[PDB]
């Protein structure tokens, strides 16, 4: 619970050091001039408040990264006793920081020679002692243990002896001070390589890169210069071991001297020297050195300096401005600035781990969710189809597991949008048709509730008006409270329920999207940035959550040079806790007091939501003593990635309370891979059955295909040539009507063809017929109309078949083509208003084609691809390293089995990333994770054999 | 005796009972008794072919249950 | 017997009640004290929800214990 | 000497030999008793695995002792 950024005791000590020493003018001679920034004064710009403040953050930082490192398999440098930087405690870190505040208080000048050095640090240790002396009544009891303790840290501020490696307290305070010099000294490569190697010895290589990484962000947050790192820097390298240099003379070779059994040996740090012929070694020459390339990550790398997004002119402005002064003067502001920067460096590394998002928006329906919402809609519309253990629609039997699959694979927030107020109103009709019993989630000794009877009577008394808007609130209200409902709905939704009836699974599948829709329409409140959620769980099951949470926090680190993204990706894909708040309308509050106090929660999910993703809707009315509740249906590409895991006191039942703080992160890497067809394929068979009835009825209601009636109208056409009728009428039948009956005869007689479809279009309209006055043309039309309904009846019958043929083999695209064949009206209006049942179907497929296939390799084919190569290379290098493992005793073998246990998990991640980044219709190439899996089975039996050997050698020994 | 069918553009079918060998002129008179149409104003059409009064039904290969198309020719016999 | 019911607001209320009695009656006692309708309030104890109709004896409520009252009203 | 060779499996077996033995002969000797192949047998006694070339007289193995042989 301790932190530099939120401890008034630590900040008070800082305020003191500022008011008295750091904030007072430099009474020294050398470089003690006052600095101006934006029209505000800062007496000590180099070693002022911003200086001693950052250094404290470093301690916080280095200890965090150190503790993260140990959470990985890493072994940190031990001191005289078996303690590492990661063994530093919250109390000890407070002493370190308070000590660290006065570490530059004794400064009078900016002078840098040994005499001034001893003097100023002489004064600094006193200032500390003085401050402690003043507030001994509040510190020495609890903050410190005794005067011995205070003298230890005061001794360190003095630095009489030159040791800085002695203990954690010593290393932190000294490195923290020296690393803050990165923002000033001018061979950035030379210094950085130096400071890196220094910290790498105590904390680790990855942990260090995180440090200087988050260190650049502290500079930007405190308005100090962020230097770059140019691998190709051609300026003269400066050896930091003193102020020496490296030299190359005659032959382009660096000067050396060779001792015993070393071949060529270390470089002669020619101090600064005057030469020739001879030339000093450049930064790039140093960086390309075989010594440096294999030990320093920054070789060949480049870090852009200044600020990204602004030129160096407008950067200079940002450096010489008020906040640069407010930082050096305002202690509260400076802490906040770092605080947010540090807290930021905990999120951004997670974003970098996965491929980028775009907008916060919820996704768009795919085929299955479109068809899904159709089914739900009809169920609410026609409750009659609901049975004891299944729902029947258009001859399709929808079992239990289907509605479970519908809850598992369908973005229910998205299905809810496809529903309407009419579908809300069908809750009343749905609840009338039902008089079944909902049960409690656990609490087997609980009163069952008739859900149908409860709803109806709920609306009679509370919804006197029947107002549709209200209904939604009532549905939402039914959601909160009534643990005879939400207990079963949530337990079913997340597939962690037991002994559930079909009526309970069915209604959950329906009430979920409806409730979500009700929430979306209702909530007009601004989306909160911070939500809290409480759960009751066993201390041992919570123990497993803390480990999974610690895995992700441990392997996600800010970047400097080398990219540790793939590994963070892996660890998060392995321990992810997001699917605990998904698949259902999880309820949350905005006020902590409701989870801590009222409900006495042992586990609290603090969910940070600054980017506004995770759209959460208000529930009930908020106020003083209200729940202040918000529902959240977790989006399928949004994950809740843990940033911190804190212990906060205990509950009423004595057990410790853990508060996990998560952070919403949207990325296509989180979208679940679901095989489509789970809700649409039944829906296609449904529509095919609906057409089968319309086809059958039409096939026997109007029928028969008299061929003779065509022959006559063909004989009559040739017969009206000698009729003394019009000159045009004789031409209309011979030239216009003649050929139509020509093709109509070929089509009907010879198979189907598009001939029947095209001929049906050549049929003269009623308008063309009327323009032949009134006469024996009327007797011609009713003959013609009789013939049209013959061709039409056939084409409409072949279209229903060829369409039904589609649906059988899916091809929802091909089905619609046929239905575009059916004639409309004046071409075909001899079939009754089952035209309605037919247009209703083309309308069902018009909407199924409005599918959106959302992408998972949404760009960053380079990130997705590159990231994969790192993982497989890593995992393969972990398996081959275990491949030739010395198994001396039983301990080495025990370590190997758990290794293999973890590698087994890794390779499947390798597998899914192959699947998820693969495109096309062909065999997914697994050739590489095959060679790995085989290695696994090899070192599975190797250990299992060598295990029994050791367990036997152990019982042998014990006798 | 065989029965054949005669149609009009107006829309009425006429049924006639006749034996083969009868002439077209003879069939025209049979229409006269049935539907009061003068033989002078008749054109018989079959299979796109116009029947002359001298030839029998057997010549045009008209057979039982066949259909004919009667048209009224005015200003001519 | 004496019991305590607390609120998210931050104020504690003191109640005089019998171990006999239902919860709706205890809910009513809170209603009279601070003018809050029993329909809008849910009583919680040890993170567990107390149902009306059930006596304090059923939940094993004892003297000087504390309860947690929260306001759950309908949407509107 | 009388010796016993056991396995973790849960069966105790009694084998008869007196002195001098080396692993090369002992590998064959286990073979004879229960018609079980000695392609790769690891010797267990006093928590240590017996290597071929050293005699049974070496390691000071004695009568009525129990061994735990596993392959
Ligand atoms: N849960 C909360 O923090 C808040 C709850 N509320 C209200 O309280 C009522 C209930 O909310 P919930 O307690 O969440 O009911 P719920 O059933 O949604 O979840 C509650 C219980 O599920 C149990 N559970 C078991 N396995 C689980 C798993 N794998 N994932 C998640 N939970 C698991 C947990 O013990 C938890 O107590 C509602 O009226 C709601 O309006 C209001 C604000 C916050």
């Amino acid at each position: 619970g301790f932190s530099l950024y939120t401890d008034d005791t630590v900040k008070a000590a800082a305020q003191y050091a500022y008011d008295n020493y750091l904030g007072k003018p430099y009474t020294g001679s050398v470089e003690s001039a006052p600095a101006n920034f934006g029209g505000r004064m800062v007496y000590r710009q180099h070693h002022g408040l911003s200086h001693t403040l950052r250094t404290m953050a470093y301690a916080e930082l280095i200890v965090e990264e150190a503790r993260k490192a140990k959470l990985r398999g890493e072994t940190l440098g031990k001191f005289k006793d078996g303690r590492t930087i990661a063994d530093v405690t919250p109390q000890e870190l407070k002493k370190i920081m308070i000590a660290q505040a006065f570490f530059v208080a004794g400064r009078d000048d900016e002078a840098s020679d040994a005499k001034n050095y001893q003097k100023y640090h002489e004064q600094s240790r006193d200032a500390f002692l003085k401050y402690v002396k003043d507030n001994e009544s509040t510190l020495i009891p609890d903050v410190f243990k005794d005067q011995e303790d205070v003298n230890f840290y005061a001794r360190v501020i003095e630095d009489k002896s030159h040791d800085w490696e002695s203990t954690p307290a010593h290393v932190l305070i000294n490195q923290g001070h020296m690393v803050d010099l990165v923002r000033v000294k001018q061979p950035p490569e030379s210094f950085l390589q130096r400071y890196f190697s220094s910290m790498q010895r105590w904390i680790g290589s990855q942990a260090t890169e995180a440090v200087f990484g988050i260190q650049r962000q502290f500079f930007h947050a405190t308005y100090e210069v962020v230097a770059g790192f140019d691998s190709d820097n051609k300026e003269p390298h400066l050896v930091v071991s003193g102020l020496g240099r490296y030299v190359i003379g005659e032959d382009g070779q660096p000067i050396r001297e060779a001792p015993k059994k070393g071949q060529k040996e270390g470089d002669l740090k020619v101090f600064p020297q005057t030469y020739k012929n001879e030339r000093l070694m450049r930064v790039d020459e140093f960086l390309k050195l075989p010594e440096i390339q294999n030990t320093f990550p920054g070789s060949g790398k480049h870090l852009q300096g200044g600020m990204p997004g602004m030129n160096e002119m407008d950067y200079w402005n940002r450096l010489n401005s008020l906040n640069r002064a407010r930082c050096e003067n305002d202690v509260d502001f400076c802490l906040k600035q770092l605080q947010t920067a540090h807290d930021k460096a905990k999120i951004e590394p997670i974003k970098q781990a996965f491929q980028s998002s775009k907008g916060k928006e919820r996704r768009q329906p795919n085929v299955d969710e479109i068809a899904a919402a159709r089914i739900i809609q009809q169920i609410l519309a026609n409750p009659d189809c609901i049975h004891d253990d299944h729902v029947l629609i258009n001859g399709q039997k929808l079992e239990q597991q289907f509605f479970r699959d519908l809850l598992a694979k369908c973005e229910m927030a998205v299905v809810g949008s496809l529903l309407n107020d009419t579908d809300i109103g069908n809750i009343d009709t749905l609840m009338r048709h039902e008089k079944d019993t909902e049960f409690h989630s656990t609490n087997p000794e609980a009163v069952p509730v008739k859900i149908g009877e409860y709803w109806i009577n709920d609306q009679r008394i509370n919804n006197s008006s029947g107002n549709i808007t209200q209904k939604k609130h009532d549905l939402i209200f039914l959601m909160q409270n009534d643990a005879w409902y939400f207990s079963r709905v949530n337990a079913i939704a997340q597939n962690r329920d037991k002994g559930s009836t079909f009526k309970e699974v069915l209604i959950t599948t329906l009430m979920t999207p409806l409730t979500s829709k009700a929430l979306v329409d209702t909530s007009q409140a601004k989306p909160p940035t911070r939500l809290f959620r409480g759960l009751n769980l066993s201390e041992e099951f919570t123990k497993g959550l803390i480990d999974q949470a610690n895995a992700m926090i441990a392997n996600t680190t800010e970047r400097l040079f080398t990219d540790h993204s793939p590994e963070a990706f892996k660890q998060i894909k392995l321990n992810d806790l997001s699917k605990m708040s998904g698949r259902t309308n999880a309820s949350t509050t905005t006020e902590i007091k409701l989870v801590k106090e009222t409900w006495d929660s042992n586990v609290i999910f603090e969910m940070l939501d600054p980017d506004g993703l995770l759209h959460s809707k208000q529930v009930g009315r908020h106020g003083e003593g209200t729940e202040s509740e918000f529902s959240v249906y977790l989006p399928e590409d949004v994950a809740l990635v843990p940033v911190k895991v804190t212990l906060d006191g205990k509950t009423q039942k004595g057990e410790n309370r853990y508060v996990f703080t998560f952070v919403a992160v949207k990325s296509p890497d989180f979208t679940p891979r679901h095989e489509s067809g789970y809700a649409v394929e039944p829906f296609l068979r449904m529509q095919a059955a609906k057409l089968a009835e319309v086809k059958s009825s039409i096939e026997k209601a109007q029928r028969a295909p008299d061929l003779e009636t065509i022959f006559n109208l063909q004989n009559e056409v040739e017969a009206v040539q000698y009729s003394h009728l019009s000159t045009g009428y004789k031409n209309f039948l011979k030239n216009t009507v003649g050929p139509v009956l020509e093709n109509s005869l070929s089509g009907l007689m010879e198979s189907d063809t598009d001939t029947l479809s095209k001929a049906l279009a050549a049929f003269p309209s009623d308008t063309q017929w009327s323009a032949f006055n009134f006469e024996e043309a009327r007797q011609a039309k009713r003959q013609m109309d009789a013939i049209k309904q013959m061709v039409g009846n056939k084409v409409v019958l072949d279209a229903l078949t060829q369409c039904q043929d589609a649906l059988e083999k899916q091809n929802i695209a091909g089905a619609l083509d046929a239905l575009k064949k059916i004639p409309s009206e004046k071409e075909m209006g001899t079939i009754r208003r089952e035209l309605r049942e037919q247009i209703q179907s083309a309308r069902q497929e018009l909407e199924s084609l409005q599918r959106a296939v959302v992408t998972p390799v949404v760009t960053d084919e380079k990130k997705v691809r590159e990231r994969y190569d790192a993982l497989i290379e890593n995992t393969s290098k972990k398996i081959t390293e275990l491949e030739t493992g010395k198994l001396p005793n039983l301990d080495a073998v025990k370590k190997g089995i758990s290794n293999l246990s973890n590698l087994k998990q890794e390779v499947t991640v390798l597998r899914n990333e192959k699947i998820r980044m693969h495109v096309g219709t062909d065999k997914v190439d697994f050739s590489d994770v095959e060679k790995l899996e085989q290695q696994i089975q090899v070192i599975d039996t190797k250990l299992a054999d060598a295990y029994l050997l050791e367990v036997t050698k152990q019982i042998s020994a014990l006798e | 005796h065989m029965q054949i069918f005669v149609k009009t553009l107006t829309g009425k079918t006429i049924t006639l009972e006749v034996e083969p060998s009868d002439t077209i002129e003879n069939v025209k008179a049979k229409i006269q008794d049935k539907e009061g149409i003068p033989p002078d104003q008749q054109r018989l059409i079959f299979a796109g072919k116009q029947l002359e009064d001298g030839r029998t039904l057997s010549d045009y290969n008209i057979q039982k249950e066949s259909t004919l198309h009667l048209v009224l020719r005015l200003r001519g016999g």
